RNA sequence: GUAGGGGAGCGUUCAGUCCGCGGAGAAGCCAUACCGGAAGGAGUGGUGGAGCCGACUGAAGUGCGGAUGCCGGCAUGAGU
RNA sequence: CGAGCUGGAGAUACGCUUUGACUCGGGGAUGUCCGAAUGGGGAAACCCACCUCGUAAGAGGUAUCCGCAAGGAUGGGAACUCAGGGAACUGAAACAUCUCAGUACCUGAAGGAGAAGAAAGAGAAUUCGAUUCCGUUAGUAGCGGCGAGCGAACCCGGAUCAGCCCAAUCAAGCCGAAGUGGCUGGAAAGCUACACCUCAGAAGGUGAGAGUCCUGUAGGCGAACGAGAGGUCGUUGUUCGUGAAACGAUGACUGAAUCCGCGCGGACCACCGCGCAAGGCUAAAUACUCCCAGUGACCGAUAGCGCAUAGUACCGUGAGGGAAAGGUGAAAAGAACCCCGGGAGGGGAGUGAAAGAGAACCUGAAACCGUGGACUUACAAGCAGUCAUGGCACCUUAUGCGUGUUAUGGCGUGCCUAUUGAAGCAUGAGCCGGCGACUUAGACCUGACGUGCGAGCUUAAGUUGAAAAACGGAGGCGGAGC
């Protein structure tokens, strides 16, 4: 018996044609182009996560040494220095720490240049 | 050993297949039913060749984009059909023994559940069948479930032109898929119901 | 009335192995099947050709299919089975509808015991094997 | 296009009798017959009315408005009737014109 | 993880069977922030104006972006 | 046959209809011109004659071939049948044999069927006993550049079954059971409550879904009157392509017998064996399918025939090729009248359940054009996204998470094909929709899985039943190898 696509195909389509929005021209209103965007779009996703990791932990770094060096160290040497006092372990939210409470910031520098030297 | 409702109550006799009916069995049988009613009837092209049309087109090369036959062909809008549908037959020979071990594994369903015979059925009483509504009844056929009707009988049968009921069939010339189809089976004619070979 | 589709003609499953899905090339978005080249919409690189040893090698004998003998082996006789009467017919029954062809009586069965054969065709020990434990060999005039 | 053929070219009444509109707007309602096409299954009884409006171009002098006529219909009007209500037909025989037969239901008349 | 082999499944029509559904409204269309591991599924609303879901099994002209593919419609060049 | 009819046409007028129209059956009568076409000519349907019968109008004959004579023949048929003539591509991975094939095509003849047919047979049993068709035997015997590859027959099962004669019931058609109320609706055949018929609950229609309203159906009836010889040379056919190669066949040369006769049984001889050639006609089972009916895990409008009808339009000097095209509503009730416009078109009014059906009328996707609104954009280098954050707007699966939009930052070399290697200045492609590609078959081979039997296991053709499937062992596979 014959066997049309009818409805199948129309449907497979308005899936990936709805996926593209704010997609410019073309990309975002003829099939085949938006389609095809979202391989390479398959590339960005997927590879971003992966790294949208690697870019926070550097706004992170970039901060608690801004601070770090507010009083007179530095990333480098400050981190090494909590590290010197197993005790103090954060380093995540020790940025904002140092964004937030310099009250405090001022507390873990101080406190490692006494573990330093 | 299933006892007999009219003009006696033997039952008891047949051995039924073990263990217990099975439908990869019963599968295995109706389908081959099926294929064989299935008839050929392929309204199709196919060929390329079947269809209307010339034999030689444009240029092959120089005329700009193109390469082409005839306009019939698989890829032509009223071309032929490719692998397309023929006329044939899907009708096999299941072997024996198991269009034997079929419907006696059918029967068996229906007596483990609701089976029923009957020795003749002078509670007729000319076609009517408006009796043969009657005897129903009192017969426990309520008008709930499908029943299917095996036994000779010319003019028994002939009471039998109403709905979702009955389904009447000759000569005990039964069948796997009928049995299997409606509920309760009314066996009756012990005709092919006890004595063989 | 509640809701409960019914189990029967429709309850009636397959067998699991019964029968598996066919193929329709596409495995994925990737195929593009056969080789990758050199082979397609034909048939005829076969599989036997003449070259690839079949010639090159030796041999002319000599066909000939003169009789065969239908085998009725000794335990076929011994062992089980009372004279059910060879003759040249109850053997069918007994099993060795061969029909066409003669009937050779070979000695592979073992258990001694008297029983009269009536073969169209035996063999040495065959016989030799037979009376020597009751019985009689019996080959057409 | 088929057309009036899935009864048979057979209007079961006269475009004389009386009937009963059953089904259908107008059920019950009762009239003459006038015009009995068999053919597209098309009955004219006084009883259904419609106002028309006749398309009278250059129709000498047009002052055309709209008519009052009847408007045909199927077999959504049962032949004849006598018990008041509608009814099949069945027992015949003839008259003093064996030349001919008649009709009737329950009761005996037509 | 490419050619290739193996496994489990999604969907489309047709057919048999079960449960049904529908003019206070089917299919199809259209919108959506839900659901499922995917193929995909559902709910709600709008349109529509008559046929139609779900489940088991059977058969398939059964799934598309490519073929200077085929037919049709509409664009660019340009108001040149 | 009984109220209507007055063709499709959808319109008006005229009319015709129980001294039963119409329509359906069944015979007659008319039937211009061309066409085998045939009075003669002819670039088809036109142009010209003659003889006879005759009121003139008008009638008729006027062709060739067989036959005293009746009477027969010329032409046309989709496919099927036989016959005369008979390719190549292609295979054999080239090619001359051979294959493709005696297929395709041409031509002649014929019928509904043909062809074939009553034995100088086949076979190895001193068997069968016209022909043909299906099964099988068997892909066995064998043929073969013994390569590619080609491929019997007997037996056995089954369809069907005859031998005789010369010369010396289907169509027309008629009858045909059984329901109401209330409810929903624009309309009910739907719902609901009681009821009926059922040898007629097959089916179609009726304002939505029909046993009981209509047409029907099961079943019954049913017509004037209508059907049912040897050889030699050259070659060839059968598996037979020269081979040890028979027999059949025939163009060319030749040329026998006749019972103590003749042919053959694969060179050849004897012996053994089967049959009698040079005359003929012959049902039946077989084939096909223009036409008809029924049915369909067939299509349902880019499908299905090319055609929802058209071999038309259109293209070609011609042979020839050859389209696309469906859908108001239940019913026209198809829009009176008024507004703007020459019109087209539109807005009201009115019909309708609906115009959120109006006649460039079922649904009405996408590309593509446009109007309005929201958030944005005039130091910017961009495969066009993606991740992150902020701004603005909105918040029916959604105010607590989000939806939309956007600014800045980071990151980021279209897709496919073909490739050692592609963003690639390498291929393909304007965009969307629909069409579009690993299938079907063979009692074929080989294996995995599963089912039934199991040392045994199966049927094929056909047969009879079929809103069903049993019967049918001819035959095949295990069973001993070398
Ligand atoms: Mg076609
Ligand atoms: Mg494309
Ligand atoms: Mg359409
Ligand atoms: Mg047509
Ligand atoms: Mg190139």
């Amino acid at each position: 018996p014959r066997a049309k696509t009818g409805i199948v195909r129309r449907r497979r389509h308005k899936k990936v044609l709805k996926r593209a929005k704010g997609f410019w021209g073309s990309r975002s209103k003829q099939y085949r182009n938006a389609f095809q965007t979202l391989l390479n779009a398959a590339t960005y996703e997927y590879r971003d996560r992966r790294n949208k990791k690697r870019d926070f932990r550097r706004l992170w770094i970039q901060r608690i040494n801004a601070g770090a060096r507010l009083h007179g160290m530095n990333y480098s040497t400050f981190i090494n220095g909590l590290k010197r006092a197993n005790i103090d372990l954060n380093r995540k939210v020790l940025a904002d720490i140092a964004a937030r409470e310099p009250e405090a910031f001022k507390a873990l520098v101080d406190a490692s240049r006494n573990a330093r030297q | 050993a299933q006892i007999n409702v009219i003009g006696q109550n033997g039952g008891r006799t047949i051995e039924l297949p073990l263990p217990e009916v099975n439908s990869g069995v019963l599968h295995e049988v109706v389908t081959w039913q099926l294929a064989s009613r299935r008839r050929g009837t392929a309204s199709t092209r196919t060929r390329a060749q079947v269809s209307k049309t010339g034999r030689k087109m444009y240029g092959q090369k120089g005329t700009g984009n193109a390469r082409h036959g005839d306009r019939s062909v698989p890829t032509f809008v009223g071309g032929g059909v490719a692998f397309g549908p023929k006329p044939r037959s899907y009708d096999y020979t299941l072997p024996r023994q198991v269009r034997q071990l079929g419907l006696a594994m059918a029967i068996a369903s229906r007596q483990e559940g609701g089976k029923l015979v009957a020795v003749d059925g002078f509670d007729i009483a000319d076609a009517k069948t408006k009796n043969f509504i009657s005897w129903a009844k009192q017969n426990g056929l309520d008008g709930t479930e499908k029943v299917l009707l095996v036994t000779d009988d010319e003019n028994t049968r002939r009471a039998a032109r109403n709905v979702s009921w009955v389904s009447v069939l000759p000569v005990a010339g039964v069948n796997v898929y009928d049995i299997l189809r409606h509920d309760r089976l009314v066996i009756d004619a012990a005709a092919l119901e006890i004595v063989e070979e | 009335h509640d809701l409960k589709p019914t189990p029967g003609s429709r309850k009636d499953r397959k067998r699991v192995g019964r029968g598996p899905g066919g193929t329709d090339k596409t495995a994925g978005r990737g195929h593009k099947g056969q080789k990758s080249r050199s082979g397609a919409g034909k048939g005829a690189f076969f599989e036997g050709g003449r070259s690839r040893l079949i010639a090159r090698l030796p041999k002319r004998g000599f066909n000939n299919v003169g009789t065969t003998y239908e085998v009725v082996k000794l335990s076929q006789l011994q062992d089980l089975e009372d004279t059910t009467f060879d003759r040249d017919t109850l053997e069918a029954y007994r099993l060795v509808r061969r029909k066409n062809r003669p009937v050779k009586l070979l000695a592979s069965g073992e258990i001694s015991r008297a029983v009269t054969v009536h073969v169209d065709a035996a063999s040495a020990a065959a016989i030799k094997a037979v009376e020597a434990a009751g019985g009689r060999v019996v080959l057409p005039e | 296009p088929s057309a009036g053929s899935h009864h048979n070219d057979k209007l079961h009444f006269k475009k004389g009798d009386t009937v009963i509109v059953l089904s259908g707007k107008h059920k019950g309602q009762t009239g003459k017959v006038l015009l009995a096409l068999p053919r597209d299954q098309k009955v004219v009884v006084e009883g259904v009315n419609v106002i028309t409006k006749n398309v009278k171009p250059s129709m000498t002098n047009p002052q055309g408005g709209q008519e009052q006529r009847e408007l045909a219909l199927h077999a959504s009007k049962v032949a004849l009737v006598d018990p008041e209500t509608g009814k099949a037909t069945r027992v015949r025989k003839q008259i003093v014109d064996g030349k001919k037969v008649r009709v009737a239901v329950a009761s005996g008349k037509t």
